[PDB]
RNA sequence: UUUCUUGCCGGAGGUAGAGCUACUGGAUGGCCGAUGGGCCCCACAGGGUUACUGACGUCAGCCAAACUCCGAAUGCCGGU
RNA sequence: UUGCCUCCUAAAAUGUAACGGAGGCGCCCAAAGGUUCCCUCAACCUGGACGGCAAUCAGGUGUUGAGUGUAAGUGCACAAGGGAGCUUGACUGCGAGACGGACAUGUCGAGCAGGGACGAAAGUCGGGACUAGUGAUCCGGCACCUCUGAGUGGAAGGGG
């Protein structure tokens, strides 16, 4: 864990589209996502 | 109707030059090489050319040590 | 006070999963994944060095950590690739910064595929080091989509302890793996 | 013609033409086998003609093994020329024989056909040989 | 030349202790490195003649 | 007597010989069989058939002043 | 062709000739020098978008077949090979004892002191894994020194 050189990380609340909430942690700046598409979307994922 | 060879250096007189259980002073030096055909042994130093020196008043002995032919200075008792 | 979430529920389920199914003498022979290595393999930088920049920028964005340059260590005739010529960039990560990549990519990047069809079961090296590419880094959301300026494929190593490929299977299904069905 | 491909050195020294051979004793391809009892440089041209006289004389059948090569370059020096300015460029290829090297082998069915294609290569040679058997 | 000889003068006494060679290509400021002065009796910067 | 000879003892070698699946090269015949060769169904997918050429490998027999996994006799250095 | 270095001839110490058989040298590197610490290659199989045997990634097998500025030989994996930090010992006064030797050349060297570098310390360091990369004397140049200075003081000139 250097001092500064890696870029910055913090926590961040990612929320899906259709309703599933993740607690995680990014190099967002803001540290805030959104997204339409995700695990419980896909029809892959979920067979729909 | 020439040859394109025919030339060659002088021979460097390299080789052992103090064999087993021979009596040598302090800073003899005991065999000239190119590489590290012998390697230092007990009591025995080693020069920039690869030149193996004796460290101490004694007599030669070689040995094998891992692997590895070496000559070591004993120390012979004083009379 | 604080731990990765997908980590929780490889402990809590996944190790059971694994023992029960896979029948351990040794508690400690439940298998487990280790690290996870990112390569962006650039290469055609030998004549372009500034697209390792953006090689290693966009990769520091998405993994959290600064790329090691990774230099080509022999001499070719063919690509203008001399000895010392920077061609790749690797990150490996390893613990919570390991489980949070993991997050970011399979419950994000992964989906966000155009014309995702799964990924081959058939992928392991021979003892169950699952590693697999693709060709557009436009997948991860830490990138905006016109900030960038050519089409890169990652390379995205997952090395864990399995003895074979039903290990390897077996636990990456477990962590919720959406694999090619075959 | 038995010519190498290539010899890392291409001006060596005569080969040493004493002992008995000591590998290369026993006939092992084929049946019947010619087996020399002198010294000598069988060269290419000896081993070709040798080759091309048993080929003539079974002309149906049958493996002729040249377990023999010719790979010992002789140099000779231009002609009308006098002693000195080195050594001369290679111009012939040579195999070292003792006595006691199966030089040809045969494998035929009958018995005096190949006995006689075996003494025609012999005649082709620069040394005394003898037909030898498969067994002791 | 392009290795050619050069001396090296101490600063504090200017006296020309040592000669050497250097790349005139790959070195083409004077060289200046710390040796050692005999009548200085310590270490010195020593500079290109 | 330091010289020399003979016996014994302490040494370092890479020659003769030999060996090579121990290296570097040469080099004989088999064996399986690629990759790359051709063809069928017919696609330049895929599959198999075929004098294929036949990587690699492997079996057996060999070769070398500038090869050596090895390896003397003599000579040489010292002591007695 | 003529000096130097390496190998074979060269017959297991050293040395050994020919218009015998093969090649190199007349440099290079302020790091490719010193020290401190750390590491192990080449090749092969398997898995990967460009990327094809081949470029970088991962797993394994891999004791030396890679590499060592530069010919060849002897060496080196204990690394002499790869990487980083600091740094100038690519020192000054010397040198017991030796190798080699027609002579002139040449070559090794522990150890002492000064003043340093690196290292916690032990210690190592008087260029480079080693052996080529050089030219006697005469004569002259230059900088420094506490020497000399043709009656004396200087100077010129000489000397180290
Ligand atoms: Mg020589
Ligand atoms: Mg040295
Ligand atoms: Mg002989
Ligand atoms: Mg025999
Ligand atoms: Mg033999
Ligand atoms: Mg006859
Ligand atoms: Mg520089
Ligand atoms: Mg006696
Ligand atoms: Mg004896
Ligand atoms: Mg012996
Ligand atoms: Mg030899
Ligand atoms: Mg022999
Ligand atoms: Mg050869
Ligand atoms: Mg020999
Ligand atoms: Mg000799
Ligand atoms: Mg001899
Ligand atoms: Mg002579
Ligand atoms: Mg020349
Ligand atoms: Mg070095
Ligand atoms: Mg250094
Ligand atoms: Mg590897
Ligand atoms: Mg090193
Ligand atoms: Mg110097
Ligand atoms: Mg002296
Ligand atoms: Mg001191
Ligand atoms: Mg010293
Ligand atoms: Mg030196
Ligand atoms: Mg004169
Ligand atoms: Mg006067
Ligand atoms: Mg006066
Ligand atoms: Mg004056
Ligand atoms: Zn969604
Ligand atoms: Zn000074």
């Amino acid at each position: 864990m250097k001092t500064g050189i890696h870029p910055e990380y913090v926590d961040t609340t990612v929320q899906c589209g259709c309703g599933h909430s993740f607690t995680t942690r990014s190099t967002k700046q803001s540290g805030t996502i959104v997204v339409e598409v995700c695990s419980q979307c896909h029809p892959f994922y979920t067979g729909k | 109707s020439s040859s394109r060879n025919g030339r060659d250096s002088a021979a460097q007189r390299l080789g052992v030059k103090r064999f087993g259980g021979q009596v040598v002073k302090a800073g003899e030096i005991l065999v000239r090489q190119r590489g590290t055909h012998f390697h230092p042994g007990v009591n025995v130093g080693r020069g920039g050319d690869d030149t193996l020196f004796a460290l101490a008043p004694g007599a030669v002995e070689f040995g094998a040590k891992r692997g590895r032919k070496t000559v070591n200075i004993v120390p012979v008792a004083r009379p | 006070k604080a731990l990765p979430r997908l980590k929780q529920r490889y402990r809590e389920e996944i190790r059971e999963a694994l023992q029960q199914e896979f029948n351990y003498a040794n508690v400690m022979q439940i298998p487990g994944v280790v690290k996870v290595v990112v390569n962006m393999g650039v290469g055609d930088a030998a004549r372009d060095a500034k697209l390792i920049n953006g090689a290693i920028n966009d990769l520091a964005l998405i993994t959290g950590q600064k790329p090691e340059v990774r230099r080509a260590r022999k001499s070719i005739a063919q690509f203008k690739l001399r000895e010392g010529m920077p061609i790749g960039a690797r990150v490996t990560l390893r613990g919570d910064r390991m489980w949070e990549f993991l997050d970011r990519l399979i419950s994000i990047a992964l989906p966000r595929i155009r014309d995702f069809r799964g990924l081959s079961p058939k992928q392991f090296d021979g003892t169950g080091n699952y590693t697999f590419g693709l060709n557009e880094q436009s997948m991860f959301h830490e990138i905006d989509v016109d900030s960038i300026d050519r089409p890169r494929g990652m390379d995205i190593t997952v090395v864990t302890t399995a003895t074979n490929d039903a290990e390897g299977r077996a636990l990456l299904r477990a962590l919720g793996f959406p694999f090619k069905e075959n | 013609m038995l010519i190498p491909r290539k010899v890392k050195h291409r001006k060596q020294h005569h080969p040493e033409q004493r002992g008995i051979a000591s590998g290369g004793t026993s006939v092992s391809f084929g049946d019947y086998g010619i087996q020399a009892l002198e010294h000598a440089y069988i060269t290419n041209r000896q081993i070709e003609s040798a080759r091309i006289a048993i080929n003539r004389h079974i002309k149906r059948g049958g493996k002729v093994w040249i377990n023999i090569f010719p790979d010992r370059p002789l140099t000779k020096k231009p002609a009308e020329t006098r002693m000195g300015s080195g050594k001369g460029s290679p111009e012939w290829w040579v195999a070292n024989v003792k006595p006691g090297r199966v030089l040809f082998e045969l494998s035929y069915p009958d018995e005096k056909t190949a006995r006689d294609a075996l003494t025609r290569a012999i005649h082709k040679l620069p040394i005394k040989a003898r037909i030898v058997t498969r067994e002791e | 030349d392009v290795r050619p000889k050069i001396t090296l003068a101490c600063e504090v006494c200017k006296h020309r202790n040592y000669i050497t060679k250097k790349n005139r290509r790959n070195d083409p400021d004077r060289l200046e490195i710390k040796k050692f002065c005999p009548n200085c009796g310590t270490h010195q910067p020593h500079k290109e003649s």
